[PDB]
């Protein structure tokens, strides 16, 4: 439970731009 | 139901894959009479499979920052080396695929001039190399893989390229050339130039047992092209598709982990491929149950 | 926990298995023929072309060896040494078209050629060799059309209408030694017509032998 | 006339194994049966031994 | 028939270096692991160095390991020892010695006639130096080991040689109990343990010489001292 | 007129054998052995599995001193195992890849092979080389080399396919005796505990009884419904044991001249390759088709175990002097160890 629009990049997330 | 359908997805994958890895791997050890000895297909199959195996063990360290809370539990010096060691599980399981069905393409294209170079010493060799080579393809993915703050108190592992606008790019399309554009050319290549080649002219092809052979083979290599492509290319797409993507909304969100999911099941649906289109060893199976 | 004694046998051991891993391989690179075929078939004129109780032949064309094996001496019941090679390669069966008018010499009653299908349907049928392809001669071709002109197919097979010529009625014998194969599945037959002066017949034996290698190679890489 | 000959060999064949002396069954299955009680105990393969004084352990 | 002859030894200066020579015929020396044994002028037998079949395995001993150095020829059927930096420790009689190992076997069965240098840790004990004998008599030679010489698999290695004046060892017992092929049946070997007794009934002229005990449960393989049968 | 006389006569002689042999039926082995009590589930664990040969197994063979066995493999190896380690003692190439039997010296100096080449070799284990050469080879069969077995250092007796089986004086090279009667392709043969007799299963159905000394044939034994492809001699020596084609394994009695007991199952219909006895003679060891091997209690004709551990099928077995462990080879190219746990 949270907030799941984080960016990806692969397998593993990513810092969005 | 989003909180319970996604963990279930990805554990199913991971405890089918490991039943038919250790299968798989289990039966090819049984067989040895001597090692290294005229057994090529035997060390393709049991490398992909330990390399298979090591891609679904490790699974669940990549995946627990995308289920529960998006937290990262393993600090940034696991971060990168889980991280490395997942990505070269995938890259290594694509390679010995490949190397698999080069090997196949030369076995049945090149019956005579083939056996002076399918060596056992030759195989273990070229499967030992492509860890090496596979090494050197996630050198970027160690690199750059760090601790990303994300609003709040949460951090999670993820990749920190030096030049987010302009790094995304390549790193991107890099990884899609080499584990899913390049061997899937190769792949299917391979396996038409064999359905082309399998039988000699002097082969009676109005015999029954003929046309049989090139029945069962032509839907194994259906089978294998059409499994690598269907759990990868999602994967793949999603990944060309979110170089434009700057926010992602829930629906992308979704279909990315559900992508990711699929991923996994190529190593989960490789052992099964040979388990049941091969007579062989899907007999000798049967008669140890 | 292995003495100083104990762990020298050991490596004395695995040298044996460097020398048997050796061998083992150079052997599975070879190809092993049995050649069968009843007395005065052209099975001895093969032999000629492609030069105790077994006897092994050796020869090599276009960087493949060939063991081919005759047993022809061997008057014991052959189902009993038949199992013996059950994984060679190929098997040559050599039957006469000519011997098709003419009779055993023992039984005097037999048919020649009903002798041969019968021989054929035993070793084609045999559980031993289920899946091993068979490489049949049709050997004497040329004397056949002679024997044709004179006399009619019809005295060895009563049911064939076919017309007297070389062209439809060895096709006809062709297609009866195929029809006798039990298991069109797991099998394939090579019919080829050979002479006494015929320089393709090692050709057509290679060419059958690389299509039973392929094959092989699928059941071992798991495609088949 | 070699059948001729290979008669009287058989024939005379037949008198050698036709003049020896027969016990009863149930004598000859006795000393069976009486031999394996006999010689039971010191059967590793009939009675499995210790794990110790197994050569195959 | 079997014949093991040594060469490459002489007279050197100290620090130098020399190289040993063992050529073998009339056996597969490829499938013989083969020693190098050295005798020490009026002394007991000290082993050098072992190379395995297919020179897998290589051991030296202590006193000379990072000196000397054993490599084989297998086909040219020749045995080497390079040594180096020669001590005045090193003037020995040094011989060549092969040893084939699978169950069953003998091994050091078949001895060097030697060659001689000349330089300008299981502890076996033989403490009689000399016994008078007589023709006809029996005599008995105790030997003793610092450590249980019985293995957990059932086999002693304990080894007797026998060496005549002027003559190389040669194999009587091999593992505390089996007489070697060759050996007159009035030789037999008992012992228990870490004591260990040779027994020679109806002593004969050939008899004489030192009876030298090895070990072989571990390496470095040790030697005792060497009992002496004089008339 | 005379032939057809003797023919008739012949007819009468094997007649007055069958009353003979019925006379003397009093009581069957079944009911001699009612009232002992079963054996229970004979469970034995694959101990050991010597990998090494590359073709299948045909035969193989206990050394004396139950630890060391050779095995014959169409891959043309002959391979010496020590079964307490997996260590390969020897390995010999053949000069013939068809082998069919193998054979151990109770001494333990040489070992013997024959197959399709009609040849008995004997190899020498013990020279002073160091390496197993061939000693003797053994001529004069005229079909292929079926079982031979080791009186001693001298002398070996072989079976054929010629239908005859031949006693051979191994420093000559000359067959002394020759043992002729039987009509079809001798499979296999027994030498007796104290080696004055042998028997031999041929094609024909039938066993013979052989004398070593005087060469003849002392009795006949008849029943199975094909050929005899194993059998055995019981450890007193008094009974032997057949397996044939027809599913069944059958029990003979010297002394009494007629079979007691039949060792077959309903769901059992393939052949029995090769036969053997446990050290007391309660188990008969019995390799089938069906890749698989049963262990049937002699007295009882029940099957007391299954030893299922081969992918094809068990082509040979046998068991050490000791009674300690039993081996299986197998077309599958493995040798597996087997024996009890308490």
């Amino acid at each position: 439970d949270f907030d799941m629009l984080r960016c990806m990049l692969g397998r593993v997330y990513r810092p969005c731009w | 139901y989003i909180n319970i359908i996604m963990p279930s997805v990805f554990g199913t994958i991971c405890l089918l894959g490991i039943i038919g890895n250790s299968t798989v791997i289990f039966a090819v050890v049984k067989k040895s009479k001597l090692h290294w000895c005229n057994n090529v297909p035997d060390i393709f199959i049991i490398n992909l499979s330990v390399v298979d195996l090591l891609f679904l063990l490790g699974m669940p360290f990549m995946i627990h920052q995308l289920m529960g809370n998006g937290v990262w539990h393993f600090g940034e010096t696991m971060c990168t080396l889980i991280t490395a060691m997942d990505a070269n599980s995938q890259f290594t399981s694509t390679y010995i695929l490949t190397a698999m069905a080069i090997d196949r393409y030369l076995a049945t294209v090149h019956p005579i001039s083939s056996t002076k170079f399918r060596k056992p010493s030759v195989a273990t060799l070229v499967i030992c190399l492509l860890w090496a080579l596979s090494f050197i393809s996630i050198t970027p993915v160690w690199l750059y893989a760090r601790l990303i703050p994300f609003p709040g108190g949460a951090v999670g592992c993820g990749i920190r390229l030096p030049n987010p606008d302009t790094d995304l790019y390549w790193f991107t399309l890099y990884q899609f050339f080499l584990a899913f554009a390049l061997p899937f050319v190769v792949i299917t290549a391979a396996y038409v130039r064999i359905l082309q080649r399998m039988t000699s002219s002097v082969a009676p092809a109005s015999q029954r047992s003929i046309r049989l052979r090139t029945k069962r083979v032509t839907r194994t290599a259906i089978a294998i092209c059409l499994v690598f492509f269907v759990c990868w290319a999602p994967y793949y797409v999603l990944q060309l598709t979110q170089l434009s993507i700057s926010r992602p909304t829930l629906t992308f969100v979704y279909l990315y982990n559900a992508a990711i999911s699929l991923g996994y099941a190529n190593s989960c649906l490789n052992p099964f491929v040979y388990i049941v289109l091969c007579e062989t060893f899907r007999k000798r199976l049967v008669l140890s149950v | 926990t292995l003495s100083a004694e104990d762990k020298a046998a050991v490596e004395r051991s695995k040298m044996i298995d460097r020398n048997l891993r050796e061998d083992g391989e150079k052997a599975a690179r070879e190809v092993k023929l049995l050649l069968l075929g009843a007395g005065e078939s052209g099975k001895n004129t093969i032999v000629k072309q492609m030069k105790t109780g077994i006897v092994e032949t050796h020869f090599t064309f276009k960087d493949l060896h060939f063991k081919m094996f005759d047993v022809g001496a061997q008057r014991s019941e052959r189902k009993k040494w038949i199992h013996c090679f059950e994984g060679v390669t190929a098997i040559i069966f050599c039957v006469a078209l000519s011997d098709y008018d003419l009779v055993l010499a023992e039984d005097e009653e037999m048919n020649r050629m009903h002798a041969s299908m019968k021989l054929f349907d035993s070793i084609c049928n045999n559980k031993w060799f289920t899946d091993t392809s068979i490489i049949l001669f049709l050997n004497k071709k040329d004397l056949f059309e002679e024997k044709i002109k004179k006399s009619p197919l019809t005295i060895c097979y009563p049911e064939y209408a076919g017309s007297n010529t070389y062209e439809e009625a060895a096709a006809y014998i062709q297609c009866q030694f195929e029809d006798l194969n039990k298991r069109k599945d797991t099998k394939e037959i090579y019919t080829h017509f050979t002479c006494s002066t015929d320089t393709k017949n090692v050709q057509f034996v290679f060419d059958a032998v690389t299509d039973v290698i392929i094959k092989n190679n699928l059941k071992d890489c798991g495609l088949f | 006339t070699a059948s001729i000959a290979q008669a009287r060999k058989l024939v005379e064949q037949l008198k050698m194994e036709a003049n020896i002396d027969r016990i009863k069954v149930s004598k000859a299955a006795a000393d069976l049966m009486a031999y394996c009680e006999a010689h039971a105990k010191e059967d590793p393969l009939l009675t499995p031994v210790p794990a110790s004084e197994n050569p195959f352990r | 028939d079997v014949q093991l002859v040594e060469s490459g030894g002489g007279l050197v200066q100290p620090g130098g270096s020399r190289k040993l020579s063992c050529s073998a015929s009339g056996f597969a020396f490829s499938s013989f692991g083969m020693h190098w044994v050295r005798q020490a002028p009026e002394k007991g037998l000290e082993w050098v160095a072992y190379i395995s079949s297919g020179s897998g395995t290589i051991y030296y001993a202590d006193t000379v390991k990072g000196r000397f150095t054993i490599s084989r020829d297998d086909p040219k059927n020749t045995l080497f020892l390079q040594m180096t930096s020669l001590r005045s420790e090193d003037t020995a009689m040094y011989y060549c010695v092969r040893s084939i190992y699978y169950y069953g076997s003998s091994p050091f069965d078949f001895w060097g006639q030697g060659t001689t240098l000349t330089v300008s840790d299981i502890v076996m004990t033989q403490a009689t130096s000399s016994v008078p004998v007589t023709p006809g008599e029996s005599v008995s030679i105790s030997c003793r080991s610092s450590k249980s010489l019985l293995h957990s698999n059932g086999n002693t290695y304990l080894y007797w040689f026998l060496q005549r004046p002027g003559q190389s060892p040669q194999l009587l017992i091999y593992r505390m109990s089996n007489l070697a092929s060759g050996v007159p049946d009035r030789f037999s070997g008992s012992g228990s343990g870490t004591a260990f007794t040779l027994t020679i009934s109806r002593l004969e002229a050939e008899d004489v010489g030192v009876y030298y005990c090895m070990q072989h449960l571990e390496y470095p393989l040790t030697f005792g001292a060497g009992t002496k049968l004089e008339l | 007129s005379e032939l057809d006389q003797l023919r008739q006569e012949a007819e009468q002689l094997k007649n007055q054998i069958r009353d003979a042999r019925k006379a003397c039926a009093d009581a069957t082995l079944s009911q001699i052995t009612n009232n002992i009590d079963p054996v229970g589930r004979i469970q034995m664990r694959t101990r050991r599995t010597l990998r090494g040969h590359l073709a299948k197994i045909y035969a193989m063979h206990w050394g004396t001193d139950s630890r060391l066995l050779v095995s014959a493999s169409q891959d043309g190896k002959l391979i010496i195992w020590d079964s307490y380690t997996t260590n390969k003692v020897h390995a010999i190439p053949l000069r013939s890849s068809w082998v069919m039997t193998c054979a151990y010296a109770p001494s333990g100096n040489y070992v013997a092979c024959g197959g399709l080449d009609n040849i008995c070799s004997i190899y020498n284990l013990k020279t002073r080389e160091g390496n197993v050469r061939v000693s003797r080879e053994l001529a004069g069969h005229t079909g292929y080399l079926s079982c031979c077995r080791f009186l001693d250092d001298n002398q070996i007796v072989t079976s054929s396919g010629d239908t005859t089986c031949a006693l051979w004086d191994i420093e000559t090279g000359q067959q002394t005796t020759t043992f002729t009667g039987h009509t079809g392709d001798v499979m296999s043969l027994s030498l007796a505990p104290d080696t004055r007799l042998f028997v031999s299963g041929a094609c024909d159905a039938s066993a013979k009884l052989w004398d070593v000394r005087e060469g003849m044939c002392r009795q006949t034994f008849t029943g199975h419904e094909s050929d005899i492809n194993a059998i055995c001699f019981f450890p007193n020596g008094n009974a032997f044991a057949t397996g044939s084609d027809d599913a069944t394994c059958r029990l003979f009695d010297l002394r009494a001249d007629q079979e007691l007991m039949t060792y077959s199952h309903d769901n059992i219909i393939c052949g029995i390759t090769s036969v053997s006895f446990s050290k007391s003679g309660r188990l008969l060891l019995a390799g089938y088709d069906d890749f698989n091997c049963n262990v049937w209690d002699a007295l009882k004709a029940d099957r007391a175990g299954v030893l299922a551990g081969h992918d094809n099928r068990v082509s040979c077995l046998g068991v050490t002097d000791d009674g300690m462990a039993v081996a299986t080879g197998s077309w599958d190219s493995f040798l597996k160890i087997w024996n009890g746990s308490s």
